[PDB]
């Protein structure tokens, strides 16, 4: 009896480069036998130039998911181990490129500058390595800046259905960050990730076509994991975006992340398990999907100065259907995430664009990650429009009410049309303070509800052309003092006598 | 040296090989069924490798008197299609062989059926509008001449109707190639297309490929992959602009779905194979335009139960351009072409590329009808007499839009028999214009339902 | 006056409707959950 | 002697042990990862025994790195956390190590987490109210010495405020401890309370531990037990009465189901683990009174869905005994500490536990503010004179009762600089039997924010 | 019902696959054995006999529900506690017309069966005119009468916690309220 | 409907996973194989044709059903017989 | 018809009808009550519920519950009664007099009841 555990003992110790062969392979997995000292999330390497990730290790074979060109893959192939976990290059070189999950660019322009190496998994900031958020990651969308603020540091959901202007309020974000670019000091200058996760070629192509046509390529990333590519890379993306952007964050610089969208992460990550045998949960997702997410998501922080202070913004998307908010993806990014902007397609049907529902749409961080000019000119902005989401049942009956409220009502209906913004239009801070004023201060009171778009429009286009030190005061100071608001009261008055409304009619 | 069949199952055949022998994945293996009128040459894909020299294959022809133990042979290769401009006007299966003119296709150049999608290196977005004259597509749902176009809807909700109805606007006058998928499409509605094709001599230009549904599961996968190596051979090899129409895309996903279990995948949500958007990417991209030559894709997805949220709409959404969507509630109203103008969606629709004066109008048609589908939970309770006279005028107003949407269309000669009617984008910006400001409720409500256009719509108001 | 009063009881029976309905909205998506979780683990068992 | 990992699956690892040297479930296990990027000593919890000496353990650490046949070493008892005095004034993992200083706490005295409920014969047999010392708590939402209260925050509601409030009534009040059981915190807001308490200085008498998301759900669950352990020592051991807050409980549940399908366990109602009714109850049966000592709890409770009937909820609320909520349509009005007097609730709450005076002023107040809430829709349509003298009569008290729930409380001390005030039940009740009645009308509304009980009342409006 | 919930954990633990609800197929042969115990033996076997008061939590009022249903057709009647007239604080909350006793009428002594004998019809027909009469401006002098009657009882039925009545003092309170000496 | 139910039974005692509402995954192919199997032949066939009328049972009058569906989209056209039109005299 | 005659048939396809308006009215009887409908549908209703509770019956084994007696309805006064309430003859009795009667008669007699 003993001497077979002695002889089985010796055998299981006695485990150049390891070889593997493989044994079974269908549908983007391929089941390798050998490799004993594989580690877990190893890089392995097949004979026709193709990588698998050894994602799952049984008693006699390794379980590893395919990264791309899996058609190549036969039973009998030698493979062999890397000597790494899986690992993405980073630096500058970056910016402005597309590149594949691997940090291979796929734009088809020169090879990128890899300045060093990292790891995808390594550990997020604890909570002894970070910071409070303190300090505002400017969107320019007046319906998020003065009512679901975002601060660097933060994590914001753009949750909500198809076709409401998820993609579109992130690429306004990241093209809002040119004015902070342009100025060559690194505690303004943003840069920014879009990891785009199962979008389709020319998506992608039409989002860097938008964010050249704004200047955005000068400091953007794209992480492509078009759907051709395999669910290995749909479930890297997020990781590699992750870790391109956790390089400039510990280096001091900071960062705004879009991941579009976590639903098809969680998507890939889904049919990557049950691929692997490995048992399904609620909606087939395997027991970890709240810990991909969460492992994904928590890595986007603000450090301490000890760590460069340095800070990544997560700006996760994702697609609910019908919008049911209680399906399992959705509430565990829900839980999560800072806060939440949830777009919905009546709004965006009723004209309402961006289509954010405030009011259900909040922010964890709160006022800590606004100016105090933005404080004290928007905190009063969730309670008109609170009102005013009572007060619309009686919209029909606007005589009857009493005059207090009849005053609410129109007010509440100039601040709506007040928080709607043409796509790829981001405003400065410095613009969006003056327009939030405009509504919270009552000047918009006497303005036609249908002509207030373009009351805004050029009344700061006025501003901006002839009295640029309203806008020069707000930004370099970061309040609305006395003496600029008495003087933005003054031009607002001379512009609303040039103005002309819809009907022809005067203005006050 | 030839392999041998170990096991079977349905449409789903194991077969082991020798140990040097094992053919790559998806090569196309031949077996020979030799029983009475069921005798054939069987085609099998290698799906997968089980390890021990077995590769699992799917059956493109039916399993019925297949044998454990008859002889396969590998080919090889993959399964192959013949493409060509001698392809134009003939009808094809699955596997290449021409329906009408057996062996018509054995001296043609043949294409792999399995390639990689084109780099995105390759990739530009497309911005040129297509007019197709049917007022609730021009409107609110406008076409992109390259792009990856959509007729979402239901079952039996018309989808094949407004799929036949836009070949016939389209490639009837379209100067390139055209190319048909049918992927477990109705074989009684790919007859007539065929013969309607040849009638209107459009047919000439045409290269039909038809995997309807009476097929196995192979060849309602494989179908769809077929006509689109004809369609990429237009494109790549020729560069002469093509379209490509696919009823029903979604059949490729849902022949998916049926072998998974057999292949010994687990089910994902609502018992989808967990490949679904690996399977569905790998297809959809290859669909793409590159720079300098365009496919026009116009591809009809089914939608299972009519539930929008099912895994398979759902992940098709995001491949597409242009989205028309169809729906039973609009079907059950009577306005055919039944598209649900709220839930249909377009990228092309914004103001630099359509033009303010269409963006307007069209943002004010969905606000209407987007106001109206919150009222009718009020009207059906309350009644209309209740609500303020700006709500009930633009109710009366969206009561005339919903019918004003619906058009008699030319494929719809049976479904009304009047003639069918094609409405200019000008005409139908200007119409629509005029609604919305009011300049139309003074007509009775019925005079807008099933009307090519102003003209038309004065001819039936003054016939009322 | 008797606007008033049965705009009340109107509103207290919508209010007592969407309490019932919301009711049935819980119990079909905890069954079509439990059904859809039944469908998979049943799929695994049998492989 | 020791044992061998043979199969990783994500957190799931199955160790191998000699035939006799299998630990016993619910060990802790100790394997190596000496990959330089992802050095760590992987801690392994004991879930089950597969037969044939292999172990079924879940991973407290992400398993990335992990070799197959790595040595792992059992400890021979439980997941063990650090115990004392020394312990407040600290922040720990799930698994006893401090944040802000590694290495700290190892030489304290060592508890399981793993230990069972209190005796049936020691536990107390009725109801001791906790005097708190908050008028709106102590009035219309009584705690119960040893109970569990949810805590229904939200954004900014002040729920941090209300948490450093409690932590400074125990502390100061009963001489007692507070724990706080971070389950499943984020990061960024785990920080944001550990310098908050730190600059309150309540800090030093407070253990903190937190289960941060970034973990696998094996310490995620572990967490609350971890928390559990440390007040229940301060219990047993020192004689303390403690407060354990739990945030989030629903996520201690939710963490529970993913370990569960994780094991592979068939999964239960809608989607739970079909254990969640007995875990819950090892969890919340072991936060009880004991030989005249207690832990009181605050569990801040998600509800998915806003669904009060689905598993997790349900499960939760079959437990706790109190609920609070607080509400920004509260806060927004300066009534600190803002929980809402209609939708908070308790089961004290009745005449048999709480006296007959006490239990007819909590109705009397409670009819006074749901009459309020009823008329606060005519107050802002139609304006207060719409209502009759008895009506304006009554909302004149309501408004003085909901302003005088507001407390100057010890945490409000850090900020306004004056201290924070404890009112005694009897003053509580004493004070509102008087307002009630509208023996304080002529005063106004000002007068009665943020006061400490009925001497200050007259001392602030005597000074206005 | 939290036996139910635990055989539900030891059936799916034992990988028995669900049914409805996620319990077992034999959730119902849990309970009906159970209940089936409880019964009046014969004189031939001694007499003896075994009442069982079963409870089970509801959710949100579900009475609907899978396992409501299914103890509901074991059981010879159910004392339906409703919530909402808890909360009222008519305590015991005893929701008459779904609450019935089916066995019950045969063992009730004849006092009681002579004072009770219309209570119940004479309670549900208050509670249905109170749901009308709350949103009336007036009614007739014999309906207001029945509404202060069917007030009046329920007040009289109400009672405290652990005060048990004896049944010779029940008929007599019951008396008190049916033959009008409250009104 | 109950060629359907059957086709369960048989795939589930041969033990084929179910895919979803219980059916077997090629639950279509059992209908469409069926149902396209029956057309209007060319004259170069004799001309004949055959007609099919399936029946199926809507459980609790819901159209947008699983098996409801999959039949509506193999046929050619639908009668939905309502059961609320057939108490209120419209019968058929 | 064929089976239980054309008389017989026409009368409970009257009352089917009746009951079925009146379930395809209760989504807004739910929420406004009765008279917020037209006249034609008001009219019916006020039938639909008198009825609704005509079908009731004091059944034999009820009175093991109830203690009132049993009734027997022969064919000829159902087709008799129902065709005198879907005509409308019985409008102007109260609802509560149908409840758990059987026959013309004994709804007579409870009619004098109130």
């Amino acid at each position: 009896a003993a001497d077979i555990e002695g002889a089985i003992e010796d055998y299981v110790s006695s485990f150049r480069e390891e070889i593997g062969t493989v044994i079974d392979a269908g549908d983007g997995i391929a089941h390798v036998e050998g490799l004993p000292s594989v580690m877990t999330q190893e890089l392995l390497e097949f004979p026709g130039g193709v990588l698998g990730v050894a994602l799952n290790l049984d008693e006699h074979s390794v379980g590893a998911v395919i990264l791309g060109e899996f058609e190549k893959i036969e039973e009998g192939q030698q493979v062999k181990r890397t000597g790494e976990v899986l690992s993405v290059p980073v630096g500058d070189a970056f910016l402005g490129r597309v590149v594949n999950p691997l940090g291979q660019p796929i734009d088809g322009q020169g090879d990128i500058a890899a300045e060093t190496r990292r790891a995808l998994e390594l550990q997020a900031p604890s909570v002894v390595q970070r910071q409070s958020v303190s300090e505002p990651l400017q969107t320019g969308i007046k319906a998020i800046d003065a009512m679901t603020p975002i601060g660097r540091g933060q994590r914001q959901l753009i949750i909500g259905d198809r076709k409401t202007g998820k993609t579109a309020v992130c690429v306004d974000t990241i093209l809002n960050q040119r004015e902070a670019w342009l100025t060559g000091d690194p505690k303004q200058q943003v840069r920014c990730v879009y990891v785009a996760i199962g979008q389709k070629g020319t998506t992608i192509a039409s989002v860097k076509r938008a964010l050249e046509e704004g200047g955005a390529m000068e400091y953007t990333t794209i992480v492509a994991a078009p759907a051709s590519d395999a669910a290995g890379f749909k479930w890297l993306a997020p990781y590699t975006g992750s870790a391109i952007g956790q390089h400039w964050m510990y280096n001091g610089k900071h960062v705004l992340i879009v991941f579009d969208d976590l639903s098809k992460q969680a998507d890939a990550y889904r049919a990557i398990s049950l691929l692997l045998r490995r048992p399904p949960g609620r909606e087939a997702f395997p027991g970890d999907v709240f810990y991909l997410h969460s492992r994904l998501l928590e890595r986007c922080a603000k450090l301490s100065d000890e760590l460069g202070g340095g800070s990544m913004t997560g700006l996760p998307i994702i697609e609910t259907k019908a919008n049911d908010i209680s399906a399992f993806i959705p509430t565990n990014v829900i839980s999560i995430t800072d806060g939440q902007c949830f777009l919905e397609s009546d709004l965006f049907n009723q004209g309402v664009r961006p289509a954010i529902n405030v009011g259900v749409s909040v922010s964890r961080v709160g006022g800590a990650a606004q100016i105090k000019a933005m404080k004290e000119v928007a905190g009063s902005l969730r309670l008109d429009l609170s009102q005013y989401r009572e007060l619309e049942a009686f919209a029909a009956f606007a005589s009857d009410l009493d005059a207090a409220s009849k005053a609410q009502l129109d007010r509440g209906a100039r601040l709506v049309e007040l928080l709607k913004q043409p796509q790829y239009s981001p405003l400065a801070v410095e613009e969006q303070v003056v327009a939030i004023f405009l509504g919270t201060q009552g000047h918009l009171d006497s303005v036609p509800v249908e002509d207030v778009q373009r009351f805004e429009s050029e009344l700061l286009e006025h501003v901006k052309a002839s009295h640029s030190d309203i806008f020069d005061g707000i930004r370099e100071t970061k309040k609305l003092s006395e003496e600029a608001e008495e003087k933005l009261v003054s031009v607002i008055n001379e512009f609303k006598k040039g103005f002309q409304a819809s009907d022809g009619s005067s203005v006050v | 040296t030839a392999g041998r069949v170990v096991r079977i199952t349905g449409p789903v055949v194991d077969v082991e090989f020798p140990r040097g022998s094992v053919p790559e994945l998806f090569n196309a293996l031949h077996a020979e069924i030799t029983f009475g009128a069921l005798a054939k040459t069987l085609t099998l894909e290698v799906a997968q490798h089980l390890g021990d020299s077995l590769v699992r294959c799917i059956s493109m022809q039916p399993t019925d008197g297949l044998v454990r133990g008859v002889e396969v042979t590998d080919t090889g290769a993959s399964i192959s299609v013949p493409v060509g401009d001698g392809v134009k006007g003939h009808v094809f299966n699955a596997l290449g062989d021409c329906l009408d003119d057996p062996g018509y296709g054995k001296d043609f150049e043949h294409w792999s059926i399995h390639r990689k999608p084109p780099a995105f290196s390759d990739l530009e977005p497309r911005t040129e509008m297509l007019e197709t004259g049917l007022k609730v597509v021009d409107l609110l749902t406008p076409y992109v001449r390259g792009g990856k176009i959509a007729l979402f809807g239901g079952a039996g909700v018309g989808k094949t109707v407004l799929i036949q109805e836009m070949i016939n606007r389209i490639a009837r006058n379209f100067g390139g190639t055209s190319v048909f998928a049918g992927v477990g499409e109705r074989t009684r509605e790919g007859n007539d297309l065929w013969v309607e094709l040849a009638d209107a001599n459009v047919l000439k230009d045409t290269a039909l490929v038809f995997g309807q549904m009476d097929e196995p599961p192979g060849t309602r996968m494989r179908v769809a992959l077929s006509a689109l190596t004809m369609a990429e051979f237009f494109r790549d090899e020729q560069g002469q602009d093509v379209l490509l129409f696919i009823d029903n895309i979604f059949r490729f996903t849902q022949a998916g779905s049926e072998v998974s279990t057999l292949l010994g995948r687990m089910p994902s949500a609502v018992g989808y194979q967990p490949t679904l958007a690996d399977e569905m990417g790998e297809l959809q991209e290859r669909i793409t335009s590159t720079r300098g030559r365009s496919i026009t894709s116009m591809q009809a997805v089914y939608v299972p139960a009519d539930d929008y949220t099912d895994p398979a709409p759902a992940t098709t959404f995001a491949h597409l351009d242009a989205t028309t969507e169809l729906s039973r509630a609009v079907f059950s109203k009577g306005i055919f072409p039944a598209v649900d103008p709220l839930a249909s969606s377009s990228t092309i629709l914004d103001p630099a590329i359509v033009g303010d004066e269409h963006y307007r109008v069209a943002q004010e048609v969905i606000r209407i009808l987007q106001r109206y589908k919150d009222l009718q939970d009020i009207i059906a309770i309350l009644g209309i007499d209740e609500l303020s006279e700006e709500d009930k005028q633009l109710v009366n107003r969206a009561r005339r839009i919903e019918r004003f949407l619906s058009q008699n269309m030319m494929a719809a000669e049976q479904f009304t028999g009047q003639p069918g009617s094609t409405v200019p984008l000008k005409e139908t910006i200007e119409a629509f214009d005029k609604l919305t400001k009011g300049e139309f409720d003074h007509l009775p409500e019925q005079a807008f339902f099933l009307i090519g256009g102003l003209d038309d719509l004065a001819k039936k108001a003054e016939s009322l | 006056a008797s606007r008033r009063r049965a705009m009340k009881s109107a509103t207290d029976n919508a209010d007592d409707l969407i309490k019932a309905l919301t009711l049935a909205a819980n119990r079909e998506r905890q069954a079509q959950i439990t059904q859809e979780i039944s469908e998979i683990v049943g799929g695994a068992n049998a492989l």
